[PDB]
RNA sequence: GCUAAACCUAGCCCCAAACCCCACCUUACUACCAGACAACCUUAGCCAAACCAUUUACCCAAAUAAAGUAUAGGCGAUAGAAAUUGAAAUGGCGCAAUAGAUAUAGUACCGCAAGGGAAAGACAAGCAUAAUAUAGCAAGGACUA
RNA sequence: GCUACCUAAGAACAGCUAAAAGAGCACACCCGUCUAUGUAGCAAAAUAGUGGGAAGAUUUAUAGGUAGAGGCGACAAACCUA
RNA sequence: CCUCCGCAUAAGCCUGCGUCAGAUACUGACAAUUAACAGCCCAAUAUCUACAAUCAACCAACAAGUCAUUA
């Protein structure tokens, strides 16, 4: 019954997690900011 | 869920895969009904010179002699362009020789550069 | 309710020239001044009434390195393209290869030519083989009796460093045959497959 | 690998004292 | 015509095909710009050609016969393309004083970095794009801190490389 | 099997080179030398603590003084961190009091 | 060495062409070519 | 690591060699061999 | 021309112009049959049909009629040894379809050892009544 | 005799000194139309006070000393000055692949996300050779055994 | 991106009976009454049969919204990524 | 002998049983999905638009149902 709470969607990954909604915020730049310090390949999704 | 794999137009939902490109410059605009009017002007033409005749080939003879490298300078075109004619003047309003005060007027503006390659 | 862990995938996902080919003039056992000039031009000292005892000797000093498989001296007294010869089948077995004073004194036969030498060279010695296995026990030869051996040694030199190496033996076609073996052997015939019948 | 000298040759030496019972010199 | 994609039909199958010298750049500067737009295009021809050599070998499982035709021919362009591009910038630098053929700017990004913005062209004035201005240009203070750590960072890497190379200068000094 | 089947490699240590040899100079330089400098000042290292000493929480407590300013960040952040941990073991815990 | 088809001659290679201008490859090999442009190149906006 | 124990070879072994007679693993396993060769002692 | 800002065009503006193409193409094998008429190119993702149309009909003089063209997508499932994706890059193909009656079929392209070799001619393989006794000794 | 076992530098730690082409904010890495929203605002709490409720040290801009002094404080846990005084200037009794950085890498992998985050490179145990013989913490005293 | 509720704009609902129905029987679909199996399972809630609803206060795809002392809740302290 | 199965679109995934060569639907190389289907639109300013749908004709209503064009 559990386990598939995962239902992907490119329109909802992008509008949720994306460059521009992080950048969109404060906070989300400070997290692109972490995630830079950090080095991470992927600093958005 | 694939953060890594780089964003291509073959990736999201219709829309996406419509609108995303794969760099192409653009070629003219679309219109009511989505019908898409093509820009002449718009279309790199190729400007492809007559080879016949042509001497040089794409090598060249390992007989010719080494030479040094001298990468050309703005002096140094200057000197070779601009100083003779200078010179001969000045023994004897500098657009004369070749200077322009502004690039606007031109069809290739060297800057902004205005023109491919 | 506790949820289950699960350990990392990557601990489950593990996976695991100085020679030459063979002679360049073959001679046919039952005017070479030329290539004697070629050799003396090059090498500014040589001695072909003296060569022949420089050859014996190199040829015995080798088969005695041959006996404790002293490869080390066996590479600069014999030839890259004989050394596989010497060195190989004798592998995993005792040699007790030995000297006994020769029948008949050392000739050259004939001499051919970057640039290699090559020195012809007749010998009829007498000789003692006993070669054993890895268990030593006797395989061929009698360490004892003594045979005599008529070879047709070729020598092969560099021309800088290089001296006068073991290259070739050539064993005519009328030679005698060699000693027999002690084992006897088995010779299978042509193998046949389901489909196919002996004939 | 751990630095020092004195377990290593105290190794060796029991090393050399088992080769000696197994394949005691004539 | 099609075939000048593929070599001249009796080099097919050779093993080794014999090349002339990629053209240096010393070389082309005493070449015509006519010349070289010309020479450009002869290059182009040779390049196309000598590309579907190398992908007819990759689908054929063979050998490219003398691979080194392609690299010659990209450096001959390469230079070729030097050399106009040096023209060009000193013709630049004659007439107008600038160094780049685009316009830039040094600004600061949203995440405090100095960066050489690059200038687009437009059809409307900056204050009137409404794209352009949801870009930012500045740093809030909240950026301080991070520039700080990313500093941080750069320096333990430096110090580090530092201190690793001395170790290894006193180790080979030691060693000889 | 904790053990090393090999003799490590020979460690050759030159007792007469010149940081050995003139190891101890000027140790007395103040006896010696009218006490115009003490021998302290002979020390090098951190800057903190040339010429002092102290335990660990005396040592941070110095060290975030005299170069708390000049620290990166996550180290000046540990060692805030360690200077409180320290001051909570060394007044709070212990067996004596 | 024996020039191929595809290798220039020595005197050809060095055959020193170039007339120091100022004008741009593009522009003259406009004139060189012939080709002929009327138009005037509307002003863009750079940011 | 700056002291690390190099000798607890000899030392597993001081026990080892008292437990080689045992049955099953107390001569082998030093965890149960030295419960068993203080038993034994 | 790739990797290079295109000047902006406005209306009643000057054509645009490339005079040294930065875009190299192709001709590939078909591997699937095609009709006679066809030709088949790798070409630059940055490069449309109306591109490469006007490069053949300018630099190669070839008469085109129609052209198509497909982003074939590469590979990203192979993973080197530090199990990272190795991404086989993505290309564009080009079908060309040539005017008036014109064919085009792909040509058939590509239609110390002397010692070793003559070594390999007098290897003197041993003879199974020998029993692996070296046959070199002439005793 | 298998499995294994071992190795030494890849690097790291602490000091000193020194101040360190093109694309991409739209669905980032997307050549090319009407902007205008544009930022600022006491930390709290864990914890100590053996509960807790006031209270309970925290980059300071010269170390030392004054001095844990004056002071503050459910005058209790604890907190705590200043006046004044005036320090000079490339190395390791650090680690050596479970250590030293998390680091071969912020990669793989895990998570929607923020985040989390590895491993590794150069005759131990377990078995086999060789299953087992009444009775028992498996040993000890022994015994020719 | 589950789930709860909501917003925008969609879609599905055989056949028979009945006649404009929060109607009846019963497919698709939704659910989960009872039993059995399963219990490191096919499954971190499934399977088989049985059963309830099935033109509605229905089910459902897409995009958006409400955020932690908060949300949401036909209140089970239910649900808000096992 | 078996199946509310199958084929397509959407969404998702991203080359994941095509060929060849080495291994025991794995590894490597080579190839491939071609626009008419679908997406990617609209030059604006104003001003316009009460009259459901349910075969939309009768009958049947209430829960009162975007349809945006023209100068
Ligand atoms: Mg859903
Ligand atoms: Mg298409
Ligand atoms: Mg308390
Ligand atoms: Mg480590
Ligand atoms: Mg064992
Ligand atoms: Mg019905
Ligand atoms: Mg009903
Ligand atoms: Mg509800
Ligand atoms: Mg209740």
């Amino acid at each position: 019954a559990r386990g598939n709470e995962y239902q992907p969607s490119n329109i909802k990954r992008k509008n949720k997690h994306g460059w521009v909604r992080r950048l969109s915020t404060p906070a989300g730049v400070q997290v692109i900011l972490r995630r830079m310090l950090k080095g991470r390949k992927s600093l958005s999704h | 869920a694939d953060r890594m794999s780089k964003w291509t137009s073959k990736r999201g939902p219709r829309s996406f895969r419509g609108r995303k490109g794969r760099g192409a410059k653009g070629i003219g605009f679309l219109t009511s009904g989505w019908r898409f009017v093509q820009i002449k002007e718009m279309v790199p033409e190729f400007v492809v010179p007559d080879l016949t005749g042509f001497k040089l080939k794409p090598y060249v003879s390992y007989l010719a002699p080494e030479s040094e490298e001298t990468p050309l300078t703005a002096a140094q075109l200057f000197s070779e362009a601009v100083a003779p004619a200078i010179e001969k003047d000045f023994k004897d309003n500098l657009e004369k020789y070749g200077f322009e005060p502004t690039q606007e007027g031109k069809l290739f503006q060297l800057y902004p550069r205005n023109f491919l390659r | 309710f506790t949820p289950p862990i699960y350990q990392p995938k990557f601990k489950t996902e593990k996976e695991f020239l100085a020679c030459t080919a063979g002679i360049f003039d073959a001679y046919v056992p039952p005017a070479s001044q030329v290539s004697i000039r070629r050799i003396k031009d090059y090498d500014a000292n040589f001695k072909i009434k003296d060569f022949p005892e420089k050859a014996k000797d190199i040829f015995i000093e080798a088969h005695l390195c041959l006996n404790n498989s002293d490869h080390d001296r066996l590479h600069t007294l014999v030839t890259e393209h004989c050394f596989p010869d010497m060195t190989w089948d004798i592998k995993y077995k005792t040699v007790r290869w030995s000297f006994v004073e020769s029948l008949e004194p050392s000739h050259v036969v004939q001499v051919r030519c970057n640039v290699y030498g090559q020195i012809t060279v007749r010998m009829h010695t007498r000789q003692t083989l006993a070669i054993y296995d890895r268990f030593g026990r006797l395989m061929y030869g009698q360490e004892d009796v003594p045979k005599d051996v008529l070879e047709y040694v070729v020598f092969e030199k560099q021309l800088p460093y290089g001296s006068w190496r073991m290259h070739t033996k050539i064993v005519p076609p009328w030679a005698p045959p060699k000693q027999p073996i002690l084992k006897t052997v088995m010779i299978p015939g042509p193998q046949l497959k389901p489909e196919e019948e002996y004939e | 690998v751990k630095k020092g000298f004195r377990a290593a040759f105290r190794f060796q030496k029991e090393l050399e004292r088992q080769r000696l019972l197994r394949c005691p010199p004539p | 015509g099609l075939e000048e994609f593929f070599d001249d039909p009796k080099n097919w199958g050779q093993e080794k095909v014999k090349s002339g010298a990629a053209w240096t750049c010393q070389q082309l500067r005493n070449k015509s710009n006519e010349d070289l737009h010309k020479l450009w295009y002869v290059l182009l021809k040779e390049r196309n050609m000598l590309l579907t050599l190398e992908q007819e070998a990759k689908r054929q499982r063979l050998p490219m016969p003398s691979p080194e035709r392609l690299d010659k021919v990209v450096d001959s362009m390469d230079a070729l393309d030097k050399v106009v591009q040096e023209r060009e910038d000193a013709l630049r630098l004659l007439q107008t004083g600038q160094e780049r053929a685009r316009p830039g700017a040094w600004r600061r990004d949203i995440f405090g970095r100095i960066i050489w913005h690059k200038f687009k062209q437009w059809v409307i004035p900056w204050h009137l794009n409404k794209r352009y201005n949801r870009k930012r240009f500045f740093a809030l203070p909240y950026v301080d801190h991070f520039l700080r750590l990313e500093r941080e960072k750069r320096a333990r890497i430096k110090a580090r490389k530092e201190n690793l190379e001395r170790k290894k200068a006193k180790i080979l000094l030691k060693k000889f | 099997i904790g053990i090393r089947l090999t003799l490590p490699p020979p460690k050759v240590v030159d007792r007469w080179n010149e940081k050995r040899a003139m190891f101890g100079v000027y140790d007395n330089i103040g006896i010696l030398g009218n006490f115009e400098k003490h021998p302290k000042e002979l020390i090098r290292g951190p800057i903190w603590l040339r010429g002092w000493k102290g335990n660990e929480l005396q040592r941070c407590i110095r060290k975030r003084k005299m170069v708390g300013s000049r620290m990166f960040a996550d180290d000046l952040h540990n060692l805030n961190k360690r200077i409180r941990y320290l001051y909570k073991h060394f007044n709070r815990h212990g067996k004596f009091r | 060495w024996i020039d191929g088809p595809k290798d220039t001659s020595v005197e050809d290679a060095l055959e020193r062409t170039y007339v120091p201008c100022l004008k741009t490859l593009q522009e003259e090999v406009m004139e060189a070519m012939g080709i002929k442009e009327t138009r005037k190149y509307k002003k863009v906006y750079w940011y | 690591l700056r002291n690390r124990v190099t000798d607890r070879y000899f030392r597993i072994q001081e026990v080892l060699k008292h437990a080689r007679h045992f049955r099953g693993r107390k001569n082998r396993c030093y965890r149960l061999a030295v419960r068993t060769v203080i038993r034994a002692f | 021309a790739r990797n290079v800002v295109y000047p902006l065009y406005r209306l009643g503006g000057p054509q645009l112009r490339v005079f040294r193409t930065n875009f190299f193409i192709q001709l590939v094998r078909p591997g699937v049959a095609q009709p006679e008429d066809t030709v088949q190119f790798r070409i630059p993702m940055e490069m449309t049909r109306v591109d490469l149309r006007n490069y053949l009909e300018g630099i190669y003089n070839v008469p085109v009629a129609a052209v198509r063209t497909r982003v074939q997508h590469g590979s990203n499932k192979r993973r080197d040894h530090r199990n990272v994706r190795i991404k086989k890059p993505d290309y564009k193909v080009a079908y060309v379809q040539l005017a008036h009656g014109q064919t085009f079929t792909f040509p058939d392209l590509f239609p110390l050892y002397s010692m070793l070799e003559e070594e390999r001619q007098q290897r003197q393989s041993s003879d199974p009544r020998r029993g692996g006794v070296p046959s070199w000794f002439g005793l």
